[PDB]
């Protein structure tokens, strides 16, 4: 029941910052009754099946994900560097998009990984040892990664009977 | 792709266009099998009461190689498949052209 | 007037003028319709890549001119928007202000020339202010024409330029008044060194300042940067080579006024303290890394209180504590570098410098004559730590006699007599003279130094460690605690209501009043100091009551002073009395 | 651990490349005794009047359903990626030399192998020939030359060459009475890099 | 893709050499080729030169398009060659390989050759990138084959487009 | 002359590079290079004579011009290949070269008149080196006369926002240890670097050189700078900070690590010398391999490396060990004199005072010393601090800057009358326990007697002591071999993995500390008279180690039992 790959259930868990509108009963996981505003925590596969429109939980982004950092990395998608703080960051918004109630999120992705159709002019070989850039990395670009590296690794073995 | 391949032939079970009998064969014998393995997980308290799909996307894009007219012979696909050719391409995907290649007009690469 | 691109350039920096974002926001009530005159247009390079990416990417490439070029246009749009303030007739510098390429001064490596960029590192060597020369309406009273000629340098724009017998011989009275002129400055930075590899020296910079943004921090703060690169001199046509930086605003990271403080958060504070039971909190607060003080400790970290007469004298105010064998004492100061601001740690072996100079000084260019500074005025208004204290010397101790109890630094190098105004306090760390040892013998006398001291200090005191077989299990429960979230929820918590960041913001409104004292602490106090004096000194205890004076005093009023701005309660109580007063006892 | 394991599950066969000592049956056992500990709660409150017919309960329908996602799909992979890659093994040989244990069944997967054993088996009846030659297809390369020589190899084990000679002990020396037919199985499982 | 995979479309094309023999013991297989009589050109594909030049049975010659001259103009006509250049077989960079591998033994200027083929095959590799610093705006019905060949583009196919289209979906 | 060299030779040189399995090219380099910023190339010194076999003679007497006509036939033959058509060159860009050479190493001693403006080949050993400045190469040295009504005598203003710049470092060298200092001292040379060689040599590593011997103004100055330096394989002279270490290295090593009998064949590994003495070794090779620096949200860096002790009668080989300890990633050893002040010296050039700092040249690699005993208290102080906070603080003159350093420590140390003290009770050290107690091993040596033992450590040591005897049959044992392979696998195995405990570990280790404790106390009321966190924040980085060893994470505490029957030996040592 997904959109499968090796990462199979990297998938639903991505963890947000949501915020209370109204009241809730027996939170269960973490009272059958509680106030109107009171941040918490919640996981992405529950919530995946709520109706956007209803209004338990409210308009909710992370700060990372807040529009702040992301408008000035689409004028920053020229070295908007990564790391390991947030290692996917690259179809996050193909579940989280339409939740904002301000229509910003899928612009940014898009621009960002277009950037990667103007990035990887550079990586396209294995010229020596072992590894290289190897935690500038979401976990779906690794794939292809390996894979250039895979085909020019044979290649090479091509150029001749090498 | 052994799960939804079965709805297109029991559309109709095509003839000798699309599949083969023998393969048919092993589709079934392996559907079965899968279950009569699952056996030995949760049979006894298997499933109570769709989803499960592996091989439906068709957006994969594909390289083209025009066998035709050097004018824009226009067919039946969605896009703006203007500037066909002789002995060129301009690259497009798979869901809007399965319609040349079974006219043997267009070939891939 | 040079290549005829420069003048596109100056209407492309007008194609900023467009509507209502800058055509009406950034233009017109922006310094001098307000009237503060701070001369200097805050720029952002983002909107500038949301106009003119051209002229975005040129100016992080190159500024041979763009800055002329905005301050060129910047006053023929305000010179029509409003003349009345167009008086000012000089080059007008502006922002670049606002993660691009930030690298460190370890890495401000070989490229970035021609560039404007960023650097982090040491607020360091807050150093001397001189005046600068610029244009000077000169004067003949033979011919009475009041001719003129400016002056340039390198450091300013590109070029490099008194008049005496000018035209055939004529008079020249040189005109000051009219003859204008900016300040200048020269300090440098060093890299915030813990990200450094310990095999290699954190490296340094240069950089050069100019007027409206003057010497606008100590040194001993962290700072940001965002400046460009020249290097002028000879390099073997003759001699190598030298850097320099300009082109900036200033960016301190380490304030409070920094944050966007309007009277919701003040309201915050105000709600939540009339909850009782938070100094218990607080104490809790400062170290949920380690049993064990703190409760004080904090009030160490509210500086104190002044108390000055008419036209007679002074007091300091604050406090200055310690006590212990080793193995959680030489890493409980560490809540203090990085905790709150103006925090030094010092060595337990470090001489000359500790208030001293030294003033040496080697034909500076210009003259410069003697002095450098110290570590204590660094920390004027706050706070010092040290590790290894009877280790030190028995040298600078008597400076920190004076310095300490006197409230005021009135000292000499041999050539000049100097004074100034530090009013700060200081700890240190502690260790017997042999090893783990406090009780049996005595309990004073294994300590070793000047009875002088608890006098200028506050409290004879004891730390120690072990427990018997009862409550040894016990102790094993809370160090197995020690090797989540789960039951400090039984501590009815926030990480937003005890935090860092909030801990720290409870620092204005506290140090902002002045809690004076009511009427009824004072019986209180004087038949409890008579009770103190009297009966402290029996039943096992009569050599640890010695070093009582009549200081206690000013402590215990520290003491309630600091209790009364932790709440804000202008007024002082019984209480008050009580949760200030329980330690020395 | 919440749903992590199955790279962890494979791990058994982290050693096993192509310089396999032997495989086993890892990883299920407690891992479904979990699943008889939660159907419990999974059809709990199934159309109860335990809460009389309101909207909380959820997350609890969804709380299986990703549950079941998890359970299948790993099952899906210690199912699959182990008959892939023994498919691969498998294409480098028929049944002629099976696995080098024959212990590591999971007990149901005797359907499994030998059903993709006769998955080749259909591939050999309307493959090669209508009736069905069994088209050598992926080992025994030589052109036509010898039936019967010894040759010297580089140290198998397993021992399963029930093909045509009395004993050839399939090593380093497998150097005996060796038809054709008997050496009909080897060209890539660590063998015969060398004559 | 792979690098023999592709010798089992490209080997199938033809050339043209001169054995040794009279017929074999056998003179002809049924098929398109011609017969087998020494002191003559024949033509063949290249699953058997491969198989008759070492076997030490024969010579052995190239095409036309092996040369210097011609690939020393064809370079230069690629250099303003906005979009491609000419085209010889289509196929070319594998023959090449198969034949200046074991043909030395006689064939003339086994090296200057390899040099130009180099030279053309470095600067039409790196023209294929940079169709990719333009390709925007989700372009797949706009692209280039127009006089391209197939040896260098398998070495993009598995990068580019099957992660291109589950990301670039959003236009 | 200048150009027939470019013209072709150095131009198609790079072109013709041709073996089949088509590599052998520095075209392919020169583009993998140069697609990922790095902007240099790397020759040997005799692949010219597979090319011809006079240019080599030309490049060693004239040096300075040839290496720059490969400059430019590097740049005009890479620019062609910038060109994907005529537009992706953006700008071209200056590259820098190296090469090498496996001719022979010299020595400083022979550095005169004659070889000067020629290439060389020395080995030597590194102190410290110089900042980084700046230097560059043109903008818009003698700066002659004319102008260019008068403009007089020379009026030049540079222009230096067209101006360039490159880079300038000063490189540091000192002799080797084995070519007569003996009735001398060691002397040292200073250097040069030019581009791209900055952060390439940190100071206190092993050097292979190819270099030059040029001057700058009859007495006038001496200098060198690097001509494509390389370095040192002293089993692995140089594998300190970089790799390249390769898939292979990798699969050797993690092969290694898997297999279960490299502990116990580890224990073994060295002395090919040396009898016996195997649980006092167990734990010598743990201190190399460190545990975890794990900092919180809090202050508390907590201490990551361990710490070592031993005291015993003489005759037990204390040195040997020690002085193998230092030879086998990074460390240096002094003993005794020598500090508890820090170099706060001034340089009579400008009347500054700088910091020159040498507890801070092992910041990954450790320290070890001997007579902790025999150098008294005016410089312990110092040390007292370094090993328990590594803030190295500074407080002199007007600075503060309280820098820090990660090193660990050994010691040796010798009490008075044998085991007259250690028989008897508080005679153990002399001076204080806060320097016995601040450490994690306690392990004391004795020479008890036995005639086996005696007669064994005979004939032990005599085929041993007899004729170099090591040729043949030490490496023929089973795994206990190659310590270049333990320098480059604890650069690895330090550098990589994060371990920390389980949960049954902790439990386990409460109660056992518990009980240490309780029979430390216990001896205190059972003799009517006298436990820090450092023993459990320590004997937690044994397990660490362990970890470390077998690069697993996680490990437990029935792995660790090793660890804590060590401790035993402590525990029982200091029985009283
Ligand atoms: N209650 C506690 N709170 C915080 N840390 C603790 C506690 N108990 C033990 N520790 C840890 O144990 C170690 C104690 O060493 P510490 O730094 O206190 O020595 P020290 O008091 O500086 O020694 P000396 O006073 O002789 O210089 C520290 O690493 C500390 O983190
Ligand atoms: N257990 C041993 N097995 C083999 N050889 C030994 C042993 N102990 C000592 N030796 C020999 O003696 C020498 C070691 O003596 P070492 O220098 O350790 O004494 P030391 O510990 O320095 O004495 P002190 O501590 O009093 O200075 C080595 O050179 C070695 O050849």
């Amino acid at each position: 029941p997904n959109y499968y790959s090796i990462e199979d259930i990297f998938v639903t868990q991505e963890k947000v910052e949501c915020r209370v509108n109204t009241k809730l009963q027996r939170m269960g996981f973490l009272s059958d009754d509680l106030e109107p505003g009171r941040t918490v925590n919640l996981p992405l596969w529950y919530i995946k099946e709520l109706k956007v429109n209803n209004a338990y939980f409210t308009v909710a982004v992370p700060d990372i994900y807040r529009n702040v950092h992301k408008a000035v990395c689409e004028a920053e998608t020229t070295h908007i560097e990564l790391g390991r703080l947030h290692p996917y960051f690259y179809e996050f918004g193909r579940y989280l998009t339409p939740y904002d109630r301000n229509h910003v999120i899928g612009r940014i992705i898009f621009e960002t990984l277009r950037q990667r159709v103007r990035h990887l002019l550079d990586i396209s070989k294995s010229d020596g040892q072992a590894a290289k850039a190897e935690h500038r990395l979401d976990n779906i670009e690794a794939k292809l990664h390996e894979a250039g590296v895979r085909t020019n690794s044979q290649y090479i073995e091509w150029l001749q009977m090498t | 792709f052994t799960q939804h391949i079965l709805n297109q032939e029991e559309s109709r079970e095509p003839d000798d266009k699309r599949l083969s009998p023998e393969e048919t064969k092993f589709a079934q014998e392996f559907a079965s099998n899968v279950d009569e393995y699952f056996h030995k997980v949760a049979t006894q308290y298997m499933p109570n009461q769709e989803q499960r799909i592996v091989t439906p996307n068709l957006m994969s894009h594909v390289f083209l190689k025009a066998n035709v007219a050097v004018p824009a012979v226009i067919v039946g696909v969605d896009d703006e498949e203007v500037d066909m050719a002789a002995g060129s391409q301009h690259i497009i995907p798979y869901q809007l052209v399965a319609d040349l290649i079974q006219n043997n007009q267009a070939q891939l690469i | 007037e040079g290549e005829q691109f420069i003048k596109d350039i100056q209407r492309e920096y007008v194609d900023f003028l467009d509507d209502e974002e800058d055509q009406g926001i950034y233009a017109g009530h922006v310094k001098d319709m307000i009237a503060e005159k701070s001369k200097r247009l805050i720029v952002n390079v983002n909107d500038l890549k949301r106009k003119n990416p051209q002229r975005a990417l040129g100016l992080l490439s190159n500024a041979a001119d763009e800055q002329l070029a905005f301050g060129r246009a910047l006053k023929e749009y305000a010179s029509t928007v409003d003349p009345g303030y167009a008086k000012m007739h000089e080059d007008l510098f502006v922002g670049f202000e606002g993660g691009n390429r930030h690298v460190t001064p370890r890495s401000l490596t070989s490229i970035y020339l021609g560039n404007m960029v960023c650097v982090e590192g040491i607020v360091t060597k807050v150093s001397l202010i001189r005046p600068k020369v610029v244009r000077s309406v000169h004067y003949c009273p033979n011919t009475r024409k009041v001719m003129e000629r400016k002056y340039t340098d390198l450091t300013s724009f590109e070029a490099v330029p008194y008049p005496t017998k000018d035209e055939d011989g004529n008079l020249l009275e040189t005109e000051y008044g009219l003859s204008v002129y900016k300040d200048h400055q020269t300090l440098t930075i060093q890299e915030m060194p813990e990200k450094a590899p310990a095999g290699q020296l954190p490296r340094s910079v240069d950089i050069v300042c100019d007027d409206d943004l003057v010497d606008r921090c100590k040194p001993g703060d962290r700072v940001q940067i965002v400046g460009s690169y020249r290097c002028l001199p000879g390099k073997r046509g003759s001699g190598t080579f030298r850097t320099v930086l300009l082109a900036n605003n200033i960016s301190l990271l380490s304030k409070e006024s920094n944050l966007d403080i309007s009277r919701e958060d003040i309201m915050l504070c105000k709600k939540l303290a009339k909850n009782n039971d938070i100094f218990e909190l607080l104490s809790k607060s400062l170290a949920p890394s380690i049993g064990h003080v703190k409760q004080a400790i904090l009030c160490l970290l509210l500086g104190g209180v002044e108390k000055i007469l008419p036209n007679g004298t002074r007091l300091r105010g604050d406090i200055n504590v310690l006590l212990g064998d080793p193995s959680a004492k030489s890493q409980l100061l560490r809540y203090v570098l990085n905790t709150a601001p103006r925090a030094i740690p010092t060595t337990g072996r470090g001489s000359s410098g500790v208030g001293l100079t030294a003033a040496v000084t080697t034909d500076q260019e210009t003259g410069e004559r003697r002095l450098e500074a110290g570590a204590m005025v660094l920390a004027d208004r706050g706070v010092v730590c040290i590790d290894e204290f009877d280790k030190m010397s028995d040298i600078d101790r008597t400076a920190i006699h004076e310095v300490m109890e006197q409230g005021r630094v009135t000292i000499s190098k041999a050539g000049i007599h100097a004074s100034l105004n530090a009013r700060c306090s200081v700890l240190a760390a502690a260790n017997p003279v042999y090893g783990r040892y406090d009780q049996y013998k005595t309990p004073m006398e294994n300590i070793g130094l000047q009875d002088s001291l608890l006098s200028r200090f506050d409290l004879l005191f004891v730390m120690l460690d072990v427990i018997d077989s009862d409550v040894d299990q016990m102790i094993s429960d809370h160090v197995v605690r020690m090797h989540a979230l789960l039951h400090g929820k039984s501590r009815q918590r926030h990480e937003k209501i005890l935090s860092v960041e909030f801990m720290r913001k409870y620092i204005h409104i506290a140090k902002c009043m002045k809690p004076k004292l009511g009427e009824q602490a004072c019986e209180a106090i004087a038949n409890e100091y008579s009770r103190l004096r009297s009966q402290e000194a029996v039943e096992t205890d009569v050599a640890r009551t010695q070093p009582i004076t009549a200081r206690t005093l000013e402590t215990l009023i520290r003491l309630s002073t600091a209790h009364a701005r932790a709440r804000m309660s202008k007024s002082v109580t019984i209480d008050d009395a009580h949760a200030a007063i329980e330690l020395v006892q | 651990m919440f749903g992590e394991k199955a790279f962890d599950l494979l791990k058994e066969l982290e050693r096993s490349s192509q310089t396999i000592p032997a495989f086993d049956d890892d990883g299920v056992r407690q891992v479904l005794e979990e699943i008889k500990a939660i159907f419990e709660e999974n059809v709990a409150q199934a159309s109860s009047y335990n809460a009389s017919g309101d909207r909380s309960l959820w997350p609890l329908l969804n709380f299986r359903h990703a549950a079941l996602q998890r359970n299948k799909r790993c099952l899906l992979a210690y199912l699959y990626e182990r008959c892939r890659r023994i498919k691969a093994l498998r294409w480098e040989f028929g049944p002629i030399i099976p696995g080098d244990i024959k212990q590591a069944l999971c007990e149901p997967e005797v359907t499994f192998f030998n059903n993709y054993s006769k998955s080749l088996a259909a591939y050999m009846c309307s493959a090669g020939y209508n009736q069905g030659l069994p088209i050598d297809l992926t080992n025994n390369l030589r052109p036509p030359k010898s039936l019967y020589i010894e040759v010297r190899c580089m140290e198998d084990y397993g021992k399963f060459e029930l093909d045509d000679g009395e004993v050839i002990h399939l090593k380093k020396n497998s150097q005996h009475y060796l038809p054709r037919a008997q050496v009909e199985s080897l060209v890539r499982q660590g063998i015969l890099h060398h004559i | 893709m792979d690098p023999s995979i592709i010798e089992f479309i490209g080997e199938k094309c033809m050339i043209s050499i001169i054995p040794n023999f009279s017929n074999e013991p056998l003179h002809l297989i049924y098929g398109p080729v011609g017969p087998f009589r020494a002191g003559f050109p024949v033509f063949v594909p290249l699953w058997m030169a491969t198989h008759l030049r070492k076997q030490q049975k024969c010579r052995i010659v190239p095409p036309e398009w092996m040369d210097m001259d011609i690939l020393e103009e064809i370079k230069e006509e690629e250099k303003r060659s906005k979009f491609f250049t000419k085209m010889p077989c289509e196929h070319y960079m594998v023959v090449a390989q198969l034949v200046m591998s074991t043909a030395p033994d006689d064939v003339p200027r086994c090296e200057e050759l390899r040099t130009v083929i180099k030279d053309i095959f470095d600067i039409r590799e790196s023209k294929l990138r940079t169709s990719i610093d333009a390709f925007i705006k989700g372009e797949g019905t706009y692209a280039k084959l127009d006089n391209l060949t197939l040896l260098e583009i398998h070495s993009v196919r598995p990068i580019l487009p099957y992660s291109l289209d589950h990301i670039a979906r959003y236009q | 002359i200048n150009l027939q060299a470019v013209k072709k030779k150095y131009k198609e040189f790079i072109r013709t590079f041709n073996e089949e399995n088509f590599f052998y090219k520095y075209r392919d380099t020169l583009k993998r290079n140069y697609l990922n910023g790095r902007y240099f190339l790397e020759i040997e010194m005799e692949d010219l004579v597979g090319f011809d076999e006079t240019l080599a003679d030309k490049l060693n007497k004239q040096p300075t011009e040839h290496l720059e006509i490969f400059e430019e036939a590097a740049r005009e033959v890479a620019d062609e290949i910038t060109a994907p058509r005529p537009e992706h060159e953006e700008h071209m860009h200056d590259i820098q070269i190296l090469l090498s050479s496996n001719a022979n190493p010299t020595n400083i001693r022979q550095l005169k008149s004659d070889c000067v403006s020629k290439l060389v080949k020395i080995a030597g050993i590194i102190v410290a080196a110089s900042g980084i400045s700046a230097k560059a190469t043109r903008m818009s040295y003698a700066l002659p006369r004319k102008c260019n009504p008068k403009c007089p005598l020379d009026p030049f203003f540079i222009m230096p926002d067209k101006c360039k710049c490159v880079d300038f470092q000063t490189l540091k060298l000192q002799e080797l240890p084995d070519f007569v200092p003996q009735g001398e001292i060691p002397r040292h040379l200073q250097l040069f670097c030019d581009r791209s060689l900055c952060e390439r040599v940190v100071p206190g590593n092993r050097v292979l050189i190819q270099g030059i011997y040029s001057i700058r103004k009859g007495v006038r100055a001496p200098y060198m700078r690097v001509v494509g330096i390389t370095v040192d394989s002293e089993g692995a002279g140089a594998i300190s900070r970089y790799s390249n270490i390769t898939s292979d290295e990798e699969e050797h090593f993690r092969r290694m690590a898997a297999s279960g009998d490299i502990y116990e064949r580890l224990s073994q590994s060295l002395a090919p010398s040396i009898f016996g003495s195997r649980d006092i070794k167990k734990a010598i090779t743990c201190m190399l391999f460190g545990g975890s620096r794990k900092r919180l949200p809090d202050g508390l860096c907590r201490r990551g490396d361990i710490n070592v002790l031993l005291l015993g009668d003489p005759g037990t080989a204390k040195s040997q060990l020690l002085k193998f300890v230092e030879k086998v990633p990074i460390a240096v050893y002094t003993s005794g004199k020598g500090g508890l002040t820090a170099s706060v010296m001034k340089d009579p050039q400008t009347r500054n005072f700088v910091m020159e700092g040498a507890m801070v040249l092992a910041d990954g690699g450790v320290v070890c010393i001997d007579e902790f005993d025999k150098m008294r208290e005016d410089d312990r102080v110092a040390i007292h601090e370094a090993m328990e906070q590594q803030t190295i603080s500074i407080a002199k003159a007007g600075i503060t800057t309280t820098l820090n350093s990660r090193c660990s420590v050994l010691a040796a140390a010798n009490s008075i009358f044998g085991r007259w003290d250690d028989t008897k009770g508080e005679e153990n050290i002399d001076f204080m326990p806060t320097i016995l107690s601040r450490f994690d091993m306690i392990f004391i040596v004795k020479d008890i007697h036995d005639e086996s033992r005696d007669i064994t450590l005979a004939k032990h040591i005599i085929n041993v002591h007899l004729s170099s005897n090591k040729s043949a049959p030490s490496e023929p044992a089973e795994g206990e071999i190659s310590l270049s392979t333990f320098k480059k696998y604890i650069h690895y195995c330090r550098t990589h993995c994060g371990p920390r405990l389980s949960e049954a570990a902790g439990e386990k280790l409460k109660s056992r500390y518990v009980l240490m404790r309780s029979g430390a106390g216990q001896q205190e009321k059972a003799s009517d008279k006298r436990i820090t966190v450092r023993q459990l924040e320590a004997v937690i980085r044994i397990s660490e180690s362990l970890a470390k060893i077998r690069l697993q994470p996680f490990a437990t505490d029935e792995h660790v039992n090793e660890a804590l029957r060590l401790f035993q030996v402590s525990t029982l040592d200091a029985a009283m």
